[PDB]
Order: structure tokens, then C-alpha cells, then sequence
């Protein structure tokens, strides 16, 4: 399909129109932490997200979500816990209101967001008040338990423990989410992100990030140099395979003792030089070129972010044209 | 580089005027990079191979004492201009560009 | 008519708007005309909103020419508000095309 | 039985000729996605022209 052995890969032929897709959030989460109202997630990589769909199952009428806030950022972090209690590091994408008992929410974003982390907050509720004064029943031995302190006098079981992970919240006896495992007794939540796997770099703030960003760019450029050598290293071998096939010699299929490789009769029939060329170019050259193109796109994003930061600093240091689309 | 590994032929070529030629080539390459620096952000894997190789040739010639003596005053200007113009590079700065700038700094300190 | 359209534009009035809507179409005398006036005011308001939002950011409409004293890129939230207003205008234009066409023949600059 | 097998062999002759023509064209047959339940031919092998493959 593509010409895998190309210097300075064209930003047109190589870069495709990545399509948005109904990706399950569960399939791209690599780390997750919770508060009593928030699910904070690290994604496998940066994604451009246009829509978020929330499906709500097993809904209980005693406490129903009224408000969902969606937050994001594009910060590279080792673990999502670094962002869990850092509200100033999050950008608000959307607030949505739900009707009582609503089981599906579509969050259309006015502009696509670029995010490596998401935070979904259940910010308000249509809580239905009940008589909590009544002695609770012990989940282990069915004895009556006073709501305060909520410890069974017969077996010592705490009635406010999370049904899933047995953790106890000290500050909130009836949290919407378990802050340890995210369990919700009031509903089940599934998230479907209409997004795409478009990798991007974190924004730059101060020289700390500017020097850091430049170091990252240099490292990625060194990586591209290395993958460049691998891709062009196959070139000579590919030329050799080409010359050998051009000879068009009738090399009868050789019955190699090693049959571990899955070689079909038809494939064995296909010229080995032809097969060696197909493996070298479509396999090895294509893998190396894909790696190099990914590195080149990430380097371009880092350069573009660096360029924008420098322009902002100069724009402020200095203290244009209608056809400004020509610039930037 | 193999043919001029002897200082004999390095001095011969220096007498013919190879040093101003390589200096002008380095200046032109650095100016082309500067011209591209303000142009599109076109990433190049080998970006600076010609520059690095020309600077390596100039360093190889300078590594001979007599040529250094006779051409310090004539090479100081072009090395200063090249190093200053390379320091302006931020977005197009490639590892090879960094090595070239380091070599120019060493040559300037030596000059 | 303008005052009643501004009362409609007021989200703070979810029930008062309904009463004002009935009064506005009553003053108009025709639902078709009523819709035309309401759409024209909505488009005019969204257009001046965009104009002033770009004024404050630095995209200035001088003699129907956009001048960007500030370069770089626009804030994400500025793009968000821009997209809200432009989606409102797109909804007006696509749901009802004639209104938009006449609004822009009334205000050429908009186009 | 022999006339029958001969006819089989000579019956494959035309197919070989057409496949050879399509190979002679040296046209780039960009790998076509398996819309139907086609064999999951390994990509490394699927690479070989489908004309060459059938041949
Ligand atoms: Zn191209
Ligand atoms: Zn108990
Ligand atoms: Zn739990």
C-alpha cells in the first residue's frame, strides 16, 4: 500500500485522516483512581475525543446522578494518583444535567479535546431521603446494627464497608463511589469515547517545561535517526532480493529440515526470493517505517508545541494579516 | 579524508585555498538552515550531515599547526559567524547540528 | 419587537420567554414573519458576540478586514464559545436558510 | 480415466494463461481487505500478489 522506504516521509502521503471511533473507555484505561464522586483515569496514550457517551445500568432510585462534569488534561504522568487531588491541573470540557432515572447521556463536545487523562465527576444527585435512623442489618450475621457507629455488636462487621473491596470510608459513611475501588451501589457506569488514537505532547509551562520539552524533542530525533538506519538498512537487502528475482531462476522448492515456520504448499511454491522480498519489505521495512513515521509525527507535535510556546513568550516580550491562515 | 590523512596534502590543499572554500560552504549551509528555521518545520533525519562533515574537514585541516598559524585570523570571523548563527537554531536543532556547534566552539577556543 | 426578542434571548426566563414569544408573534401578526424576526435577531446577537469576543482576544475587524495584533493560537475556551455561537448560527441557517441569507444581505460584513 | 485427467490438466491451462497475463501487466494489486470469510492469509505471505498467489 505505502512506499515504506522514503526519506523525510511526506506529511501528506504518510499522515492520514485518522477517523473518530466508538472506543470503550475500559479498553484504553491503563490506570484508574477514585474519589467518592470522581473517576480519574490515565489513558494508554493521547486521544482526540469528540464525544463521550455514558450508559447507566442497575439504577437505584434512592440516589440518582443529576450532574456530570467532564474534565481532561494532556499531561504525561507515570501514575494517575499524581492528578487525583489536583483540581487546578484539570480543564473542564463539559457540564451535563440528567433527568431523574436517565440511563443514557450523550456529551457532544463543541470542539474535540486532546487528552491523555480524563476525570468524570458525579457532582450532584437527586438523592431520595429515607429513614436511616432505623437500625441497619448486619451483612454477615443479620443482627440489628445502630447507624452510629455502624459496627455490629455481635460479629464486629462494619455495615458501611464497600460490598466489593471491604474498604471503609472514614469521612463519608454513604459515598456515591468507593474511594478505593470505584464501586457504586446506586448504578453501573459504562463509558464509550467517540475518539481516535492521535498521539500528542503535554503543554509547556515555564522553562522547566520548555527545557524539558526541548530534551524530549532531541531524544525523539535521536530515536528517529536510529529507526531511519534500520529502514534504510533493509534497502540494500531489498535491492539484492530484487536482483535475485529478476534473474528469474527456476529454484525448485527446497525441503528445509526446519518446518517450524508455517509454510503452506502454495507459499513454498511461491519463489523464496519473492517470499524473502515480501517479508523484508512488507514486514520489516513496513514495521520500521511505521515506527519512524510515529516518531516523526510525535517530533512534529513537540516542535509545533515548542514553536507555539516560543511565539507566546515573544508575543508577550514584544508587547498581522487578514490571511493569517498563511501563518501558524 | 583518507587521501588527505597526511598533513603533507592537507597543507598542499590549504595553500590552494581549501580553507576559505570550506568556510564559505559551512557559512552557506548554516544560512540555509537559518533560512529553513524561519520556514516550515521540516524535520530531517540527516539534517546537518553536510554541515557536520564540512566542519569535520575544517577541524582536520586546523589540527595541523602551520595551517592554524597562517589561517587563524582568516577563520576566526567565519567560525564566529557560524557559531552565532547556529546558536539561533532552536526548532531545527538536530543532534548533528549540536555536534557541529560543539566543534565550532572547540575550533574558536583553539583559535 | 427588538425588546421582546431580547426577552426571548434571556435564558433566565424559561416561562417568561413563553409569554413574550406569544406577545412577540402577536405583535408580528404572522408566525412566518415572527420566525424571520426572531432568527434575524438571534443571528445578529450571535454575530456581535463573535465580533466582540475576537475584539477582546485581539482579532479586530477594521474596515471589514481581520487584523491579528496577537499571533500564536486562540484559547481553547475562546474556541468553545466561538463554536457555541457558530453552532447556533448553523442551526438557524440549516433549519431555516432564507433568514440567514437575508441577514447576511442586510449585513454584508458578516459573510 | 486418463482422458478425463488430461482434460482436467488442459482445463487448468486457460486459467494459468489468464493469471499469467494479469501478472504480466505488473499492476500494483494493493492488498484487498477480506470483506467475506476469506482465509486469514498471514500478512507476510498475503503480501505476494494475489495474481501470483492464485498462479
Ligand atoms: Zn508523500
Ligand atoms: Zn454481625
Ligand atoms: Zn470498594
Amino acid at each position: 500500500d505505502g512506499y515504506y522506504l522514503e526519506s523525510d516521509p511526506c506529511l501528506v502521503c504518510n499522515n492520514p485522516e485518522v477517523p473518530f471511533c466508538y472506543i470503550k473507555l475500559s479498553s484504553i484505561k491503563v490506570d484508574t483512581r477514585y474519589t467518592t464522586t470522581q473517576q480519574v483515569v490515565k489513558l494508554i496514550g493521547s486521544h482526540t475525543i469528540s464525544k463521550v457517551t455514558v450508559k447507566i445500568g442497575d439504577l437505584k432510585r434512592t440516589k440518582m446522578v443529576r450532574t456530570i462534569n467532564l474534565y481532561y488534561n494532556n499531561r504525561t504522568v507515570q501514575a494517575i494518583v499524581e492528578l487525583k487531588n489536583k483540581p487546578a491541573r484539570w480543564h473542564k470540557a463539559k457540564k451535563v444535567q440528567l433527568t431523574p432515572g436517565q440511563t443514557e447521556v450523550k456529551i457532544d463536545l463543541p470542539l474535540p479535546i486532546v487528552a491523555s487523562n480524563l476525570m468524570i465527576e458525579f457532582a450532584d444527585f437527586y438523592e431520595n431521603y429515607q429513614a436511616s435512623t432505623e437500625t441497619l442489618q448486619c451483612p454477615r450475621c443479620s443482627a440489628s446494627v445502630p447507624a452510629n457507629p455502624g459496627v455490629c455488636g455481635n460479629c464486629g462487621e462494619n455495615v458501611y464497608q464497600c460490598h466489593k473491596c471491604r474498604s471503609i470510608n472514614y469521612d463519608e459513611k454513604d459515598p456515591f463511589l468507593c474511594n478505593a475501588c470505584g464501586f457504586c451501589k446506586y448504578a453501573r457506569f459504562d463509558f464509550m469515547l467517540y475518539a481516535k488514537p492521535c498521539c500528542a505532547v503535554d503543554p509547556i509551562e515555564n522553562e522547566e517545561d520548555r527545557k524539558k520539552a526541548v530534551s524530549n524533542i532531541n531524544t525523539l530525533l535521536d530515536k528517529a535517526d536510529r529507526v531511519y538506519h534500520q529502514l534504510m538498512g533493509h534497502r540494500p537487502q531489498l535491492e539484492n532480493l530484487l536482483c535475485k528475482v529478476n534473474e528469474a531462476a527456476p529454484e525448485k522448492p527446497q525441503d528445509d529440515s526446519g518446518t517450524a515456520g508455517g509454510i503452506s504448499s502454495t507459499s513454498a511454491s511461491v519463489n523464496r526470493y519473492i517470499l524473502q522480498l515480501a517479508q523484508e519489505y512488507c514486514g520489516d521495512c513496513k514495521n520500521s517505517f511505521d515506527e519512524l513515521s510515529k516518531i516523526i509525527q510525535k517530533v512534529f507535535a513537540s516542535r509545533k508545541e515548542l514553536l507555539e510556546y516560543d511565539l507566546q513568550q515573544r508575543e508577550a516580550a514584544t508587547k498581522v494579516q487578514p490571511t493569517f491562515t498563511a501563518s501558524q | 579524508q583518507k587521501l588527505i590523512t597526511s598533513a603533507h596534502w592537507k597543507v598542499y590543499l590549504a595553500a590552494r585555498g581549501v580553507l576559505p572554500y570550506v568556510g564559505n560552504l559551512i557559512t552557506k549551509e548554516i544560512a540555509r538552515l537559518l533560512a529553513l528555521e524561519e520556514a516550515t518545520l521540516s524535520t530531517d533525519l540527516q539534517q546537518g550531515y553536510a554541515l557536520k562533515s564540512l566542519t569535520g574537514l575544517l577541524s582536520s585541516f586546523v589540527e595541523v599547526e602551520s595551517i592554524k598559524r597562517h589561517f587563524k585570523s582568516r577563520l576566526v570571523g567565519t567560525v564566529l559567524n557560524g557559531y552565532l548563527c547556529l546558536r539561533k537554531l532552536v526548532v531545527q536543532r538536530t543532534k548533528l547540528i549540536d555536534e557541529t556547534q560543539d566543534m565550532l566552539l572547540e575550533m574558536l577556543e583553539d583559535m | 419587537f427588538y425588546f421582546l426578542s431580547e426577552y426571548l434571548m434571556i435564558q433566565q426566563t424559561p416561562f417568561v420567554r413563553r409569554q413574550v414569544r406569544k406577545l412577540l408573534l402577536f405583535i408580528c401578526g404572522s408566525k412566518e414573519k415572527y420566525r424571520q424576526l426572531r432568527d434575524l435577531h438571534t443571528l445578529d446577537s450571535h454575530v456581535r458576540g463573535i465580533k466582540k469576543l475576537l475584539e477582546e482576544q485581539g482579532i479586530f475587524l477594521r474596515a471589514s478586514v481581520v487584523t491579528a495584533s496577537s499571533g500564536s493560537a486562540l484559547q481553547y475556551d475562546t474556541l468553545i464559545s466561538l463554536m457555541e455561537h457558530l453552532k447556533a448560527c448553523a442551526e438557524i441557517a440549516a433549519q431555516r436558510t432564507i433568514n440567514w441569507q437575508k441577514f447576511c444581505i442586510k449585513d454584508d460584513s458578516v459573510l
